[PDB]
């Protein structure tokens, strides 16, 4: 019972979504940035 | 001293509990497989 009994339910028709896996989605990379800050900074208006 | 004493009200060296483990391991799987389909099991593969 339980998700287990979903987990066992495998056969020829799972094979084009979850045979020779590619990925999961139980652990994401995130990708290293480089190294910044963003400041708001008044300009001067010329005119009136 | 009179009396010797009779054994009565006696005692068990290291006397342990059942062990009980806090970590609460994993639920375990069962060994049979989930009762899919029992006339058609594993597509059928239709053709042109």
């Amino acid at each position: 019972a339980g998700g287990l009994s979903q987990l066992v339910a495998y056969g020829a028709q799972d094979v084009y979504l979850t045979g020779n896996p590619q990925i999961t989605f139980f652990k994401t990379v995130y990708r290293r940035y480089t190294n910044f800050a963003i400041e708001s900074i008044q300009q001067t208006i010329n005119g009136s | 001293q009179p009396r010797g004493y009779a054994g009565l009200r006696p005692y068990e060296k290291n006397y342990e509990g059942i062990a009980e483990a806090d970590v609460s391991a994993l639920q375990a799987r069962y060994l049979d497989q989930t009762r899919g389909r029992p006339r058609t099991g594993d597509g059928d593969t239709e053709p042109i």
